[PDB]
DNA sequence: GAAGGGCGCCTATAAAAGGGGGTGGGGGCGCGTTCGTCCTCAGTCGCGATCGAACACTC
DNA sequence: GAGTGTTCGATCGCGACTGAGGACGAACGCGCCCCCACCCCCTTTTATAGGCGCCCTTC
């Protein structure tokens, strides 16, 4: 019992199934089964020199298909399956495989007008527009501009420095993660002036071009 | 090998940037050109930002060229406030030392009505009810523009290309009352402010009050 | 719920001070690119060593 | 008579010589981030008028 354990019963049991390949426009009608599923009846005639076998359409499923037998020869074909509780198992191996075609039924017309209802659509071409000048309303300010000064009034940087010691303190909570940061990040945790945080940085540490040129800052080993 | 001039080259580069959203002809940005340049030979308004500056170039070659654009249009195509494009218009004017001129509803006829797809006869009569109202003084208050949207929307409401304000109001960006307002102060003399060559869709008796 | 009109708000100008901002001008350090230098092997030939061989001296 | 030692010829090993190829670097190059420099930015009152947003009500 386990996800990646593959179910070799069908395999094993020499499980045997039928391969048919079937037209779209059948293959909806198909969608519409009738009743559980039931979508028609298959018909097999078997003679000393030739065998047939057709599938005809259920009555509600209307409102024949002959089958051409194909070779499966050259490739061995299984069947192997996952369930929706995620298990895995082999159902059978594959002992026959056909194709649905149509017989004494189609010439072409009808074939090409379900091509064409199947499509329904402009394919993308671009029909017109014909002419229109829909000119753009002059807002007398930058809308972005406007909407930044929503947000830019509501607070300044221009903030106080009461902190010859609360900024100090932070300073021991980042050291703490890392031994160097960036002048830019340092202005981040802060709420001053860079000149002013250079006052403070310059006070209790040195910095580097670390090797990368950025004024990165640390606090003094000594 | 030329770093000073980078803003100033690249500031034409957004002129012609700013002339090509609304397809002005060359001549008038050509002059725009030349008097950034100028601007920016005298360097004494290098305290002030280019784009504002190319923007106040771009309102007064309009007006050398006999028709402004609104700076609410101005806005349209750039990102500063109308009151720093003003500010900054102000500073060249003195900068520049030079005179303007002054705003005439006429000028705005032909694009808005154009807008409407209204015809001649009701834009050329609309001109005249502006040119009417503004030689009696009927409204000495409101802007030329809302006192030439209430003509038109009169206009309009003389024929049968009638709009709604709030349409009229959309297209020249004044307020609706505005309108309303403006159109409350030429009501009074609606039927005798149409030109004497004009053929109602709608007796003046029948023009809707708001 | 959606439309509408009325209330009330904003703006525009004038004048200056204190503190932070910001853009421009200027500059420094790292990363990216390209051609030339350095290293190596193959190939031929001269050169030195080694194998082949004859004559003179001692036993 | 026979046995041993020495040297030029000859033979073989060697390395020098010349070129092409692969890898390396250094000069050249790119751009960002740093900082100083220059100068705006914010607030109030008093007066005025134009434009205007939001709410309340009614459809």
């Amino acid at each position: 019992a386990e996800r990646g354990e593959l179910d070799l019963t069908g395999a094993k049991q020499n499980t045997g199934v039928w391969l048919v390949k079937v037209p779209k426009y059948l293959s909806q009608q198909w969608a519409k089964a009738s009743g559980r599923g039931e979508v028609g009846k298959l018909r097999i005639a078997k003679t000393q020199g030739r065998t047939e076998v057709s599938f005809t359409l259920n009555e509600d499923l209307a409102n024949e298909h002959p089958f051409v037998l194909q070779s499966v020869g050259g490739q061995t074909l299984t069947v192997f399956t996952e369930s929706s509780s995620d298990k895995l198992s082999l159902e059978g191996i594959v002992v026959q495989r056909a194709e649905c075609r149509p017989a004494a039924s189609e010439n072409y017309m009808r074939l090409k007008r379900l091509q064409i209802e199947e499509s329904s659509k402009p394919v993308r071409l671009s029909q017109q527009l014909d002419k229109v000048v829909t000119t753009n309303y002059k807002p007398v300010a930058n809308h972005q501009y406007n909407i930044e000064y929503e947000r830019k009034k509501k607070e300044d940087g221009k903030r106080a420095r009461a902190d010859k010691q609360h900024v100090l303190d932070m300073l021991f909570s980042a050291f703490e993660k890392h031994q160097y940061y960036n002048l830019k990040d340092l202005v981040d945790i802060t709420k001053q002036p860079v000149v002013y945080l250079k006052e403070i940085l310059k006070e209790i540490g040195v910095q580097n071009v670390k090797g990368i040129h950025k004024n990165t800052w640390e606090l003094k080993p000594e | 090998m030329s770093s000073s001039d980078r803003a100033m080259m690249n500031a034409f580069k957004e002129i012609t940037t700013m002339a090509d959203r609304i397809n002005l002809p060359r001549n008038i940005v050509d002059r725009t050109n030349n008097l950034f340049k100028q601007v920016y030979e005298q360097k004494s308004l290098k305290g002030r930002a280019n784009d504002a500056i190319a923007s106040a170039c771009l309102y007064i070659a309009c007006r050398q060229e006999g028709v402004p654009r609104t700076f609410k249009e101005i806005c349209a195509v750039s990102r500063i406030s109308k009151k720093e494009i003003g500010r900054c218009f102000k500073l060249i004017l003195k900068a520049l030392e030079t005179s303007v001129d002054l705003i005439t509803t006429g000028d705005f006829m032909s694009r808005f009505c154009s807008n409407l797809c209204l015809p001649k006869q009701v834009q050329m009569a609309a001109t005249h009810i502006a040119r009417k109202a503004v030689e009696l003084d009927l409204v000495p208050g409101r802007s030329p523009i809302s006192v030439a949207a209430a003509a038109i929307y009169m206009a309009s409401q003389a024929s049968a290309e009638k709009r709604t304000q709030k349409e009229i109001g959309d297209i020249a960006g004044v307020a609706d009352v505005t309108i309303r307002q403006s159109y409350r102060l030429i009501y009074p003399r609606a039927p005798d402010l149409f030109p004497t060559d004009f053929k109602f869709d709608t007796p003046v008796d029948k023009l809707p009050q708001l």
